């Protein structure tokens, strides 16, 4: 499924990754931890290619994607992205938001995906505000939207990138449950996080990135109870 | 002599007159440097190197060139051609060619514009440039080009002022016609000033209050 | 007849000459409508009631106003109060005029443009406004501004070639000046808006050289 | 000390504060806490007149303050005030940020105000940056920057808006140390936070703010474990 394999990005003089490998497999949720500059993010937007790696190469279901002779709007239609600064659609009302890439890159029926979205609005518990315009929307209800909107492509993969931290503390718990919930129901996750709770809680895998390397990785309780690595150490005494 | 405005009263319909030719004026100038500029934009959004490099060229040098020098090059540069173009024809395609850069400028900022989370968004969710620009960004770019372009007509309003010389019968050059017969000159233009201003204030507070609704 | 830019070579002492003049024009009446913009600026900041509301109306009478009329109002509007002024002064007094109201429009807006949590800090730490403003606002409202000022002198430098109908020997002028013996207008044109051209890059390029090294 | 008496504030239509009571005596650190929009920062900024009531009174040392009849700058060498953004002075280096105030409004001696730098520099741990310029500094150093800045004009009170909010989490201890250490000074301190730990730790009195009204207060193991509002319990249900 998802290989990212020994990547490095630069802007300009800025060394961001330094060569990284990532394979997640179908049903894993894969959180990927850090101080801020650490890669993180440019790390998780190579997987989509929302950004291009200076070098190395990602595959996604086994297929380069970064070759240049692949067709990368078919690739996103299976990996699904979730933003940290939600990126509704202004002018679009909630459903609005929700059934338009399906209608238009599926070529959904406009009834079956009135349905889809209504009960992905429902899922996330946003039914009663359908028709309401991503602006009369609480950040917390901002990105449960957003959240439908990408699980409404049906991705075999979501990607988030920091889908809490531009949140009110008291907005952050429902966004995370609905994150929970995906995880539960077996849906393959990437997932950059301040939250650690959520890795602790739902993480199968934690990678802790530091200076745009990974340099430590295991499981939840491994890296947040037996941490091996000193770097890995100093990083959780600032943080926990 | 000295100031006399209640003498400047019964020459009304003169200004009247220059007042409707710069609004005429104008109106065809802005219209046709849209068209034109939502032209010339598109010529700098085409994945073809060469247009993409001319609409680049053409918009650098109208900007970075005088609206009086492309008057009087049509105008006086096009007689020695057998041309005799009408002033109000040579103004008009100076000003549209003038108001043409600007326009495609203004359109090229109103799409830089809106935020590039939207399109990483709609690129995300599978949307090609093509749709992610007609249904997300494009419906988004229009609410920040038209504050613009109506911005834009209200300064191509005293832009136009400048055709006088080619002695069009504008608002400007009624100065010239009444003081011919008044031997007045500083009366008239203050009047006539005082009328682009007006024209101004309305403009703009029609701009802004369209503005408001966006 | 059909283009012929070769014969226009000779003519190049009178293109150096325009040239010489645009700048010598553009130059003063920017000078001056800094200085004077500047000074429109502070009586718009006066606690004063009168002093704010003719600033003000003088800024918002300028800008929306053409330029023309401005010249031609000084020169034309002049004479019959036994008034003669040279083309070149009156040309420098509108660039002058019209430069000072987006002068004390673009200060105002270097001011209003550093953050106002600055004002704040200083504020909170027992500064006055006046305080305030020297050692902390002020500063940081010049970087802002000088940008905005040596892009307003590059829009002063087009808008001057407007004395020339004014009957000025300023750069447009000299393609008159060369027709009355050639019977061409085209070529000393394009010569003219190419030089205007060049004037342009040459100036907007030390214009963002300066702006990088500000900010 | 500060005595804020029943206040009320509009911005236009936008009631923030409707009719609040707060009173602090000298050694007190009381934290306040609440959902967003609740009018916590406004409340916070009554105290130094950085904001104006649209009605009600500020006593701080038993004389009004917003009467209009009252130098504000002689009251605000009293009242300190530490940012959430840090509005440090860019353009002056780590020394010059800290000794302006002292030498402009005391009319401080340079020599002195140049040795009450390097003390205070040493206090919040950055001697090493004392030249350096605004924009060298983390987020980290540059909040304990701005903290330095705001006791050399040594203030009987301290109000702090959020002092961590933009932090990096990295860098959120660093910062709450230094806050914590001036509370173990005896500092009066007013503080505005999501921070819950801070509060618990040296936070003497727990202000929970609600819809532009304080609805509920005590101290912090009152108000974390024995809320009697339904309001102050759903709010901390979100966040604890
Ligand atoms: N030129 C750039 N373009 C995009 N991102 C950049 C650039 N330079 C640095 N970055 C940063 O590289 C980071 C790798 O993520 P990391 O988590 O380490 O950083 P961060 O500052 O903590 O931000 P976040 O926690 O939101 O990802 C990205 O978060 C991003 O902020
Ligand atoms: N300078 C200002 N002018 C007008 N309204 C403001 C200003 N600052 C804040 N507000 C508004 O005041 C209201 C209350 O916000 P405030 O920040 O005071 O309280 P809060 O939301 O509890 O605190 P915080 O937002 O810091 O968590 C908000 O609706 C906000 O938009």
């Amino acid at each position: 499924m998802i290989f990212v394999n020994d990547v490095y990005k630069n802007f300009g003089s800025l060394e961001v990754l330094k060569g990284v490998t990532l394979k997640v497999n179908k049903g894993e949720v894969v959180v990927i931890i850090g101080p801020s500059g650490s890669g993180k993010s440019t790390l998780l937007r190579c997987i989509n290619l929302l950004e291009e790696p200076t070098k190395g190469e990602v595959f996604i279901d086994g297929v380069k994607i970064n070759n240049g002779k692949v067709n990368i709007n078919k690739v996103r239609q299976k990996v699904g992205m979730v933003f940290q600064h939600f990126n509704l659609f202004p002018h679009l009302t909630a459903i609005e938001n929700i059934t338009l890439a399906p209608v238009k890159v599926k070529k959904m029926n406009k009834k079956e995906a009135e349905e889809l979205a209504v009960d992905l609005l429902a899922k996330v518990g946003l039914l009663d505000k359908k028709d309401q315009y991503p602006i009369k929307l609480s950040g917390g209800q901002k990105q449960r939207l957003a959240i439908a909107r990408a699980l409404a492509m049906q991705p075999e993969v979501m990607l988030f990138d920091e889908p809490t931290s531009a949140l009110d503390p008291e907005m952050v718990k429902e966004v995370l449950n609905v994150m929970k919930q995906l995880a539960n129901e077996g849906m393959t996750m990437v997932v950059v996080t301040h939250e650690m709770g959520f890795a602790r809680e739902v993480g199968d895998r934690v990678i802790f990135m530091d200076d745009g390397v990974i340099v430590e990785e295991g499981t939840p309780e491994e890296i947040f109870y037996r941490a091996k690595n000193e770097r890995t150490r100093e990083f959780l005494s600032k943080i926990l | 002599m000295t100031v006399d405005f209640l003498s400047m009263v019964k020459y009304t319909p003169l200004f009247i007159s220059g007042l409707i030719m710069t609004l005429k004026l104008t109106f065809l100038a802005v219209t046709i440097g849209v068209l034109m500029g939502l032209f010339i934009a598109l010529m700098k959004m085409s994945s073809i190197k060469p247009i993409k490099l001319v609409a680049s060229s053409y918009i650098e040098v109208i900007r970075g060139t005088p609206l009086l020098v492309q008057l009087l090059l049509i105008y006086n540069g096009l007689m020695q051609f057998g041309m005799n173009i009408p002033a109000f024809t040579a103004g008009v395609s100076a000003l549209a060619i003038n108001s043409s850069a600007y326009v495609a400028e203004i359109i090229r900022a109103g799409i830089q514009a809106v935020d590039p989370g939207q399109n990483e968004a709609a690129r995300s969710l599978g949307m090609t440039h093509a749709m992610a620009m007609r249904y997300v960004i494009i419906p988004q770019a229009i609410k920040n080009i038209l504050p613009a372009l109506g911005n834009e007509f209200i300064v191509m309003l005293k832009e136009s002022a400048i055709v006088s010389v080619i002695g069009f019968a504008d608002l400007t050059r009624q100065a010239d016609i009444i003081q011919s017969v008044t031997y007045r000159y500083f009366e008239p233009y203050i009047i006539i000033a005082a009328i682009y201003f007006v024209m101004t204030l309305t403009f703009s507070k029609l701009l802004s209050l369209f503005e408001r609704r966006l």
